[PDB]
């Protein structure tokens, strides 16, 4: 039985590959061939926020499309007012090694985490006119990579011990644990209906999870290196990923396979972050060569370049109303484009 | 601007002063990275360290400078995903235990990756050889042939220790990096002086290469 | 190893029995959403400077 | 949160006194502070204001050159020095805290005052002076001499309630927003120069005097006050 | 003789553009806003000012035989611009040497705010001193000469070139000893001595021939042919060409931006 089970595993893998082949009749490039291109897209820098003294690792927009938070290796969290470039809050962090941050949809909480292996929750709206720590979540055996809010009482985290978890803030415990990855989980993304989420790890694969039952639905493998970023389509039936092999790919859920590949011969550097537009016609990616490219999501053609940084672009972001794009970098600066 | 808009602008100015003060108070520190296999003497490298499973930070003060030491051994994951967080440190401290023939060929393997890393092209290394006394008493039983098979020489105390030092220094292939080596026992107390002198030579060399001499 | 291998086989079976649709149908669905919301995307059609808050 | 004021008493005309206030339960250094007085036969009147960091000081036109305001952060104390006291200065003096950033709620906490006895502005008009009125709906009105709608899209109108034998408390800020710890039956609406406050499903403990204040520019002005009686 | 007019014009044009490019790089590029870079900017400004107006009027004087044939109240703006704009270059070289000296002998104490403070003190006293040495023979006291008074040829010459020369020689001797003592080996040692030889050699032969005559003639009793004098004068001017080469051409962070 120590070898009979292995034979059945290879048999089921071949059935899946043949089933996907039968569902492929035409490519997306063939279908969308008779569409006028979007053209040339040029964007200018409208704001430049200063005040950080080290590398910037993460940022997140608010649901009101005016407020945003950012994290840096100087041990500070800063909340900005993008319209007037005013600083609202500056929260000192106990551990200076930070890798991710999040902003609650309601607007009353923020999240932080890093090499300490604790996710920390901060209370913004309270008496005494100051920000105080509300909860410390412990239980991961590796560094925290990403975190996202579902409500004011639920949060999902990914870590470097090849697991994902869902927590209850008041109790301080984790209700569900998601397992199956082989390498370190690096990125995470939530669906608009918040009933499923997708993850990508260092085993060059992506998995679809069910929040309630805590099971695994589908697995996607098309890359050749580590996966760093992931994002959902606004419709909710597709997602995109970025890897270290200088390539972005688009995956479909109902067809359960890959649809498009975005690549060029002049790029040999990795991809740090990806994001979509409000309509879904544009895909934005940040690279290691200090730039940011704009792709046509339906025709796999370059449209524009955003070049204003002196070091590596670490993070991206698009407002809920699709009016601006924010970028962060290792030169302690973050800019707002339009 | 309205009455409340002017009040908000004044709040941002005070936050900008606190941020400026904290940056000044942080630039006058020396950051060092502590690496090595388990049971190599990392925890007791300096007698007067004070702690201030993730990352462990120990700080001590000497002369007038402030030293910060970071220990990362509790992260059993891929180093390449977080090794870039320590790109701007002054130097790297490496510890090797000479009484253990099992950790060998693993300490050498770990030393090779650090010395040939993309983010550490021009970072010097301060190398510590620990437990020389117990290594000397052990050599009367195992003549270093068990650990290193390709060894031919008079192995009393020195040619054995000289061989180990030559093995680590051969891993460096670069003209802008220097390796500092020192042998310590379990009772030596002048470890802070050795670190102080090595850092002083590092800053001098960095200043010459900024004026076109090296 | 017996326990580890049994779980792997029990996972492949669940993923190998689902309902899949054609690529052509799914490609058309991706198109239709784009022209439906094309006129409400400021990054495609920039708004006049009067309505731009940046 | 607690604010306690000390001082007061009987002072001869032409004299001088000093008033103090003590804070406990919040961060005193991140708040601006105000002084507001209430004559025995009048309503509320603004006096002075000192900013966080002591960078800005404002005075009313009728206390300029006579009164002084200062703060002490290590000891958590606010001061007020008065000289050349006339008979019109007899009132009860309150101490109010306020914070200023995007989305905040200034004028949110008031203290219990101390009594003192001595032997181009915008005009806010509240036409109603008394209304006899349970289980019903009432509406109050306030008027302004100039439009309070700024070019940034904010209307700077504030409401307050003063129960008998108590200190005033905040109900509505910026003409629409509802303060914390206030039942949802209070609502606010209006436009430039015309404002209204609506109370639905009236209950007990809602009796008292209601005031409208503007925060567009200094000095800050109040209304006459409308009284609700059973 | 015809090509001589073009050759001097080539030196005049190249110097003005070369130092202007240096100023643009420091102001524009954000990686050159550090403490060790404000001093090199101040040297470029002095070399620009020499090439802009000091050199072209010198050619006209040389072109117009030996006589002036121009109006007064203009050479007064010409004599005062040859002493202020040339002394600044000499004293900016000294400021570079002193900064480098203290970065090698006191590495843990000459850094951060102390380095920024002392560097800005030097950049001020280098300009005030040249103003004093230029306007003193005007505010206090045909062919437009500077001064033949012996009371002035032993105060400006010593106070502008001879005193800085002693400081520069002493500093670079200590740096050479420090580099050799602190330790492949043959290649590094050869480069260390070659770099210092370029620095001292250019600074001496470009100024020492003219400045010796400026001291002997007002004290002794002897004149020199105008042929020899003309060659000497243009040696000094030709130091706003090497300066922006040596102190920026052979450094990496600069050549990176070409
Ligand atoms: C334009 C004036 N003329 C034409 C008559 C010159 O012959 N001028 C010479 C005199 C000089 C001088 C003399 C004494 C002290 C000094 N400190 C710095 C200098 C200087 C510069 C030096 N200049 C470069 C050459």
């Amino acid at each position: 039985e120590l070898d009979q089970l292995r034979q059945e595993a290879e048999q089921l893998k071949n059935q899946i590959r043949d089933a996907r082949k039968a569902c492929a009749d035409a490519t997306l490039s063939q279908i969308t061939n008779n569409i006028d291109p979007v053209g040339r897209i040029q964007m200018r820098t409208r704001r430049t926020l200063r005040g950080h003294l080290a590398k910037i690792y993460a940022m997140h927009w608010g649901t009101d499309s005016r407020l945003l938070v950012s994290a840096s290796q100087d041990g500070k969290l800063i909340i900005w007012d993008s319209y007037t470039t005013n600083k609202v809050h500056a929260i000192p962090l106990r551990s200076s090694w930070v890798m991710t941050c999040a902003y609650a949809p309601s607007g009353n909480y923020v999240a932080c985490g890093g090499l300490d292996n604790i996710c920390s929750i901060y209370n913004l709206k309270t008496r005494e006119g100051n920000v105080r720590v509300s909860r410390e979540l412990a239980g991961h055996t590796g560094y925290l990579s990403c975190c996202r809010f579902l409500d004011d009482n639920q949060i999902v985290t990914s870590s470097g011990d090849t697991t994902c978890a869902l927590w209850d803030i008041e109790t301080g415990q984790q209700t569900t644990t998601f397992t199956g990855h082989t390498g370190d989980v690096m990125s995470l993304s939530l669906a608009p209906d918040t009933r499923l989420f997708v993850s990508g790890a260092c085993d060059a694969s992506a998995k679809l999870w069910d929040v309630r039952e805590g099971m695994c639905r589908q697995t996607f493998t098309g890359h050749e290196s580590d996966i760093n970023a992931i994002c959902f389509f606004p419709n909710g039936n597709a997602f995109a990923t970025g890897s270290d092999d200088a390539t972005c790919r688009l995956f479909d859920l109902r067809a359960d396979q890959e649809l498009m590949t975005y690549s060029h011969d002049n790029i040999i550097c990795g991809i740090t972050s990806v994001s979509f537009s409000k309509s879904g016609r544009l895909l934005l990616a940040g690279y290691d060569d200090f730039n940011c490219n704009v792709w046509d999501a339906l025709k796999a053609d370059r449209a524009g370049v955003l070049a204003g940084h002196d070091n590596r672009v670490s993070c991206l972001g698009v407002t809920d109303d699709g009016m601006a794009v924010a970028t962060g970098s290792w030169d302690s600066f973050l800019k707002i484009w339009n | 601007l309205s009455a409340e808009d002017k009040a908000a602008v004044e709040r941002s100015k005070m936050i900008e002063k606190n941020l400026k003060e904290d940056g000044i108070s942080a630039a006058k520190d020396v950051k060092l990275l502590l690496l090595g296999a388990d049971n190599s003497g990392k925890s007791t490298i300096v007698k007067q360290m004070k702690i201030i499973t993730g990352i462990v930070e120990t700080h001590f003060t000497f002369k007038n400078l402030h030293f910060r030491l970071f220990d990362v051994g509790g992260q059993r994951s891929e180093r390449k995903k977080w090794i870039h967080c320590f790109e701007d440190v002054t130097a790297i401290i490496f510890c090797v235990d000479l009484s253990d023939y099992n950790r060998m060929h693993e300490s050498l393997m770990l030393f090779d990756s650090i010395c040939n890393n993309k983010f550490f092209i021009d970072t010097s290394i301060i190398l510590f050889l620990n437990k020389k006394d117990l290594f000397g008493e052990k050599i009367k039983k195992s003549p270093l042939t068990i650990c290193f098979p390709e060894y031919t020489g008079p192995n009393t105390y020195e040619d054995a220790a000289a061989y180990i030092q030559a093995q680590f220094e051969s891993k460096n292939r670069s003209p802008n990096k220097e390796i500092y080596c020192h042998m310590t026992c379990a009772t030596d107390t002048n470890n802070a002086q050795v670190i102080f002198d090595a850092v002083t030579d590092i800053i001098i060399a960095n200043n010459l290469r900024g004026c076109g001499l090296y | 190893s017996i326990a580890q291998a049994r779980k792997l086989v029990e996972q492949l079976k669940m993923e190998a029995n689902i309902d899949r649709i054609k690529v052509s149908k799914a490609a058309a669905d991706l198109m239709a959403y784009c022209e439906a919301h094309a006129k409400e995307d400021p990054l495609l059609t920039p708004v006049p400077a009067s309505e731009n808050p940046f | 949160v607690q604010l306690v004021e000390s001082g007061g008493g009987l002072v001869q005309p032409g004299g001088s006194r000093k008033l103090s206030c003590s804070a406990s339960g919040f961060a005193f250094s991140s708040f601006g502070m105000h002084w507001v007085r209430q004559a025995p036969e009048k309503g509320l009147e603004w006096v002075a204001y000192i900013s966080s960091g002591s960078g800005t000081i404002y005075y009313a036109d009728t206390v300029k050159g006579r009164f002084t305001i200062s703060r002490d952060d290590p000891k958590n104390t606010l001061f007020l020095q008065m000289t050349s006291l006339r008979s019109e200065d007899t009132a009860m003096y309150y101490c109010v805290r306020s914070i200023y950033y995007y989305g905040s709620s200034p004028f949110d906490f008031w203290g219990q005052g101390t009594t003192l006895t001595v032997s181009s502005d915008i005009v806010m008009t509240q036409a109603t002076s008394s209304v006899p009125v349970p289980g019903e709906s009432v509406s109050i009105s306030c008027r302004s001499s100039k439009s309070l709608l700024h070019s940034n899209g904010n209307t700077y109108l504030y409401w307050f309630l003063q129960r008998p034998g108590q200190s005033p408390q905040l109900l509505i800020y910026r003409m629409s927003n509802l303060a914390s710890g206030v039942p949802d039956r209070f609502s606010g609406s209006g436009s430039g120069t015309a404002f209204t406050l609506t109370i639905s499903r009236l209950e007990a403990e809602d009796v008292g005097v209601y005031y409208c204040m503007q925060h567009l520019e200094y000095p800050l002005t109040f209304g006459a006050g409308t009284k609700l009686e059973l | 003789g015809v090509l001589i007019l073009t050759l001097l014009g080539f030196l005049v044009a190249a110097t003005f553009a070369w130092n202007l490019l240096v100023l643009a790089t420091i102001l524009r590029v954000r990686t050159f806003h550090r403490v060790p870079h404000n001093l090199v900017a101040s040297m470029a400004v002095s070399d620009v000012l020499v090439a802009a107006l000091v050199m072209p009027l010198s050619l006209v004087h040389e072109l117009s035989g030996r006589r002036w044939q121009l109006g007064r109240r203009l050479c007064q703006l010409w004599i005062a611009c040859d002493v202020l704009c040339c002394t600044a270059s000499i004293w900016n070289v000294t400021a570079i040497a002193l900064d480098r000296y203290w970065s090698i002998t006191r590495p843990m104490e000459y850094t951060l705010r102390t380095r920024k403070c002392v560097s800005n003190v030097m950049i001020a006293l280098t300009w005030a001193l040249s103003a004093v040495i230029s306007l003193a023979p005007l505010l206090f006291g045909e062919e437009c000469q500077v001064s033949r008074e012996p009371s002035y040829a032993v105060f400006s010459t010593v106070g502008a070139f001879y005193l800085p020369l002693c400081v520069v020689l002493f500093v670079y001797w200590k740096i050479y000893k420090a580099a050799k003592f602190r330790v492949w080996r043959e290649q590094k040692e050869q480069r260390a001595a070659l770099m210092v030889g370029i620095l001292i050699g250019v600074f001496v032969l470009c100024w020492i021939p003219f400045f010796l005559t400026e001291l002997i003639s007002p004290l002794c009793s002897c004149d020199i042919p105008a042929i020899w004098k003309s060659i000497f004068l243009w040696l000094g001017y030709s130091n706003s060409f090497f300066n922006p080469l040596i102190y920026t051409a052979f450094n990496k962070n600069y050549n990176s931006a070409f």
